[PDB]
């Protein structure tokens, strides 16, 4: 499932901001005919993976490591994502994109009231390059420099991100008091590899609801998904999910911060190998919060070299002179191990001011 | 080919459950396939349960030794809570805790969900028949060779006919069985032995794949092993007035 | 246009068993074990495998399905030794206690080791063939799968019965996520080509001596090395191609 | 029933020269120095050849008779190494003077030193390419044969002027009452692979620095080795095929 | 027909020397085949060993045990001066003292003169496999099961490829080997070996016809055994300075 759509060789402007990806899909490395496809119920439950505040014109991080995820639309302990690399040692990528191998979808929604209006800008970036991601973290880059970007625009008057579900009943409601249940069930039984309206959700709008949606890649050198921890420390394979909410103003005209969005994901892109029993070493699903990031040995000349050529992050008193404070000291530290994590470069202590710190960096 | 050895049974085919799906031999990434309905009036969907059906896993260890008495003895499989189905990754108690209803099949002509193999090596100084009874009532009898291979499946423990201290009347009507009361239980005993004076012992292991069981409603996945109170099952069997 | 691939013969194999064993079947119709009691596989029936290091065919059970291992070649450098000085090579261990386990690490000729050794990443698939010894009183019950991650994992692999089947024989294809690991590192959490021996049962009389042994043969096959390691461009010598002058009285 | 011959393919020539000279001629019919004056020669006209370690053929002057060469094949180990790992590789050389002579012995490449280290005797045929640079008044009259017995031997050869051709080719044959010599030994008053050039006139300018440098490539073409040198039955295991478990915290 | 035994092998059909040379099963007073030549170039006579390659000729004795190292064991056996072979009438050394010259066959890939037989006997109470190795460089393997029967051909020492301190010119460029330089060895060890408390030696026999050999110059019968000195042996395989 989940094709393989051929662009054109220009893309038109009335849907593209970018620039395509690619013009084919970059399937080489992949073993796609090696797994067995697994289709049970329980793949069929989306995974709450963010869920809370997002600031207004700061790129926020959401650290997309399916191995090791947490669901906040659920209490328990494994859920419907984290318990498939439980059960296997293998995972397979059916298809793939511009980026890498891609595995599933993710779902950025937001319930918002007619008074408050801005734009959403949101790009998966496949985790080989975490520069990029960083670069774009850190305020150096924008969202709109880097291939495969798109921008949906909550406010509003406008039916953008949305969720509506009309439950999977085989009665399909029929009796239902004074309106049509659209799409749900006894309309059209719409399949999961075409892409159509069912005939309902063509006059109603309200229940179609324009989706903000994109797609996870993982990368593009890995034959399969064996996950080790240890590995994905020094040679990263899961994204970054980045989004961006720009404008939002209120009725009294006055900039917001802080918007309330919450995103969903699924992995229903892959086939199964190497069913495993009474496993020791588990991926490890932290409880109750998230993965972090980590940015191995072999990524810091390509951070460090954004920095220097930025012009707002050597002056001081500005948010880029922070991060670069922080992004100097802990070069600076002593690290048993390869890699670094984005919080380090967040809960740091602090010097004076940059070219002292440049200085003690080279020699150590 | 020339060793004086006495392995030998009945030759799988010869057996009564399904072999497709429980299959004696499966490629070695394939998946196996999906069992049969009770009936055709029942909800059905995509099984949930087909990589794991293709998996015998160790689940206790029996001793077999000169019998004295005439009596049974009862072996407990409870997939839903026991710390032995439980343990990481690709385990057992899966199915069980992304479901709210399960079943088996009625190919026998009652209700028949897990299924258990009990294979025997053996020395030649030693022989005797194993006789395992299909659950607690006076149910089908599979007759296990010492030196043998034998897969029996098995009735749920609610299902077998007797009325019992719970005994909801879903359980004789409906073939649904809520998740959590799904537990299973075979007898067996000694019925033939003879030894010489060199083996007295005679160890076997019981495996124990989760073929022909099915699923109904397909929740997300509950937590895997209750470390809080083990008393949880006197307050769900009993029901003090 | 690409540089040519050039090709060297070996002529007449070191070390291949030219008299096998018996108790091996040779094709698929002669072996019932499955069907009865003795083999309980849970990775299918054995399928024909025909290898140049051993004199006739047996059938192996296939731990790992089989697949085409994608070999990239992009680097400088690559090799196709392909079951050039190949061989079936023994060792013996005593079977575990019950509880315990046993990891059977694959190895490999001098001679294979030299060539190899001109390159820096390889890949190869893997054969085995376990013999037991049964002589009388033997009621040993083994279980053979392939490790995955740690000490605890089990996989779907054979059961079997070596009063009744003797031999065993295998077959361990490449599996990894990456293609050409490094030959002196790996990479960590592979498998490899190991294979892991249990004992589920010891049904044995008194007179056996136990611990009971077991031998193992593994053979190095299909090799596709990678990454040309030697940058030497010096000039060598040796006295054979010279022109040796006859000494003058 | 013999046992199989095995084969391996080497992929894409090391150290090939792939942009060649110019004023060495390709076909026989773009080549008419005997003729004229330019080259003497007593062994022929040069006859066309095609070698994998040069890009474009050229003509090459036999200063042996071409044979078949017989290879003895009973003891245990043969090898057809056969322009395997196989170069022209270059040296240079200031011409003698005229009483004097100039031996130049032929070379080979390490990994050819490595492959054919692993036998014991062998044989090889040879091929030398010479370049004279003449800058403008040259007036060097050269001579090339092959030496056979002492010092002093001389046969038949060829006589060149540099000016007017300046490379010459040249095919050298083995020629031995044994084959196979040892490897780091030989027959004493072998031939071998090697080449004499003399001086024969000096006729140049004032101006031209004298003692004028020559460049000679030489490669060892197609190698038959015999005898199979290291009697190791021991096994061997390198990292890179094992099973390396990931570490547990 | 109905006897508890553990004996069975190969059934010889399988294996590969000639079978016609080196015959299973020759008539009471018939004669052997000629052997095949190396190769159509050299010179060619008949047979003088056609009446002794019809007699397996009582060897050597050696002891199978449970080994503790890996190492080989090597039986050397030198048909021109050993008194075993040389006993009175029709022994082995007879071809060996009549001619000039001797060679084998190259049916495999390289020359390969004289053969033995080992078979095994064994109680059922004992299992294993002996590994025989072609010469002492890497050439072929034999596995004998025990309890079986195999022929195994012998490359001479002269043409093993290794490099000794005789090394003559002629060793690698002919297939002629002077005769009184031809002695014959194989490599033996256990291989694998598994026992009872019943028996624990295992003592076989090394039959030792002399299949495929050939000989090229035929003088006049030189004398049986030279019973004068045994230093003969330095004075022609060292050869001091």
């Amino acid at each position: 499932s989940l094709p393989e759509n051929a662009p054109n060789a220009v893309s038109n402007p009335q849907q593209f901001i970018t620039p395509a990806t690619a013009l084919s899909a970059e399937e080489y490395n992949v073993h796609e005919a090696l797994g067995e496809t697994e289709e049970l119920e329980l793949d069929e439950f989306p995974v709450l993976v963010f869920k809370g505040n997002v600031p207004v014109d700061s790129v926020t991080s959401i650290p997309l490591d399916l191995a090791t995820i947490y669901d906040f639309a659920w209490d328990g302990e494994q859920n419907a994502i984290s318990q498939k690399f439980q059960r296997f040692a293998h995972l397979i990528p059916k298809s793939a994109g511009g980026f890498g191998p891609v595995i599933g979808n993710y779902t950025i929604t937001a319930n918002l009231p007619t008074g408050v209006a801005g734009r959403i800008l949101h790009n998966c970036l496949p985790g080989d390059c975490v520069d990029l991601a960083v670069s774009r973290i850190f305020g150096l880059k924008s969202l709109l420099g880097v291939a495969g970007t798109a921008v949906s625009a909550i406010g509003g008057p406008l039916l953008n991100g949305l969720v509506n579900t009309a439950a999977p009943i085989l009665s399909g409601a029929a009796h239902a008091i004074g309106g049509n249940v659209v799409g749900g069930l006894a309309d059209a039984v719409i399949d999961i590899g075409s892409n159509l309206l069912t005939p309902k959700e063509k006059e109603q709008p309200s229940a179609n609801s324009s989706a903000i949606s994109g797609d996870i890649p993982i990368s593009r050198f890995v034959e399969m998904l064996k996950y080790v921890k240890e590995n994905y420390q020094d040679n990263p394979v899961f994204p970054t999910l980045l989004v961006e909410p720009q404008n939002f103003i209120s009725n009294a005209m006055t900039a917001l911060k802080t918007i309330p969005i919450e995103v969903f994901a699924n992995m229903r892109n892959v086939k199964v190998e190497r069913n495993l029993f009474d496993r020791t070493v588990v991926p490890t699903v932290k409880e109750a919060t998230l993965a972090d990031i980590v940015i191995p040995n072999h990524m810091y000349g390509y951070i460090l070299r954004d920095f220097l050529q930025n012009k707002r992050a050597f002056q001081s008193g500005t948010k880029q002179n922070v991060y670069f404070q922080q992004f100097l000291t802990v070069l600076s530290q002593r690290n048993i191990r390869t890699h670094i994590t984005l919080n380090d470069i967040t809960s740091c202590s602090i010097d004076s001011e940059s070219i002292a710190n440049k200085i003690e960096r080279v020699k150590h | 080919d020339n060793e004086v050895t006495a392995e030998g049974g009945k030759l799988v085919q010869e057996l009564v459950y399904d072999h497709s799906a429980i299959p004696v031999a499966p490629v070695v990434e394939t998946q196996a396939e999906q069992p049969e309905v009770p009936v055709s009036l029942v909800a059905t969907r995509k099984n949930d349960t087909g990589h794991l059906a293709t998996k015998w896993y160790d689940f206790a260890k029996i001793s077999l030794s000169n019998p004295a008495n005439m009596n049974w003895t009862t072996l407990t499989i409870d997939p839903y809570n026991n710390v032995t189905l439980s343990r990481d990754g690709e385990s057992m108690v899966l199915p069980w805790r992304r479901n709210v209803w399960t079943t088996g099949s009625k190919s026998i002509g009652y209700i028949r969900t897990m299924v258990a193999q009990i294979n025997i090596p053996r020395p030649p100084q030693i022989s005797g028949v194993l006789e395992v009874k299909d659950s607690i009532n006076n149910s089908s009898i599979s007759l296990v060779e010492f030196g043998g291979k034998v897969e029996i499946p098995i009735i749920p423990k609610v299902m077998n006919g007797l009325a019992t201290t719970a005994s909801l009347p879903r359980h004789r009507l409906n073939p649904w069985m809520r998740t959590a009361e799904s537990k299973v239980e075979l007898q067996y005993r000694i019925i033939a032995f003879n030894r010489t004076s060199d083996i007295a012992d005679l160890n076997v292991s019981v495996l124990l794949r989760p073929g022909d069981s099915q699923f109904q409603l397909p929740m997300k996945p509950d937590n895997n092993v209750d470390t809080r109170h083990f008393e949880l099952v006197e307050a769900l069997m009993y029901h003090y007035d | 246009m690409q540089n040519p691939t050039q090709t060297m013969h070996i002529y007449d194999m070191p070390l291949r068993v030219i008299a096998g064993l018996s108790t091996l079947a040779k094709t698929t119709e002669e072996d019932d074990n499955t069907s009865t009691g003795i083999v309980v596989s849970e990775v299918g029936e054995p399928q024909v495998v025909n290898h140049p290091a051993w004199i006739d065919p047996f059938v192996a059970y296939q731990l790992r399905a089989p697949r085409k291992n994608i070999t990239p070649d992009f680097i400088f450098g690559r090799a196709d030794i392909g079951n050039a000085f190949s061989a079936f090579l023994p060792r013996r261990f005593s079977a575990p206690a019950v509880g315990t386990r046993l990891v059977v690490d694959p190895v490999f000729t001098y001679q294979q080791r030299t060539v190899l050794g001109l390159y820096n990443y390889f890949h190869a698939d893997f054969y085995y063939i376990v013999h037991v010894p049964a002589p009388l009183g033997t009621g040993i019950y083994l279980k053979i799968y392939a490790p995955e991650f740690d000490t605890t994992t089990v996989t779907r692999g054979i059961r079997f019965k070596p009063s009744a089947s003797p031999t065993i024989a295998l077959s361990v294809p490449w599996s990894n996520d990456l293609s050409t690991v490094e030959t002196s590192v790996g990479r960590v959490g592979q498998s490899g080509g190991s294979i892991v021996i249990e004992t589920i049962e010891d049904n044995s009389n008194e007179t056996v001596n136990t611990p009971l042994s077991i031998t193992v043969w593994c053979c190095m096959a299909n090799i596709k090395a990678t990454g040309y390691r030697h940058a030497d461009t010096s000039a060598y010598n040796e006295k054979g191609m010279n022109f040796i002058p006859v000494p003058v009285p």
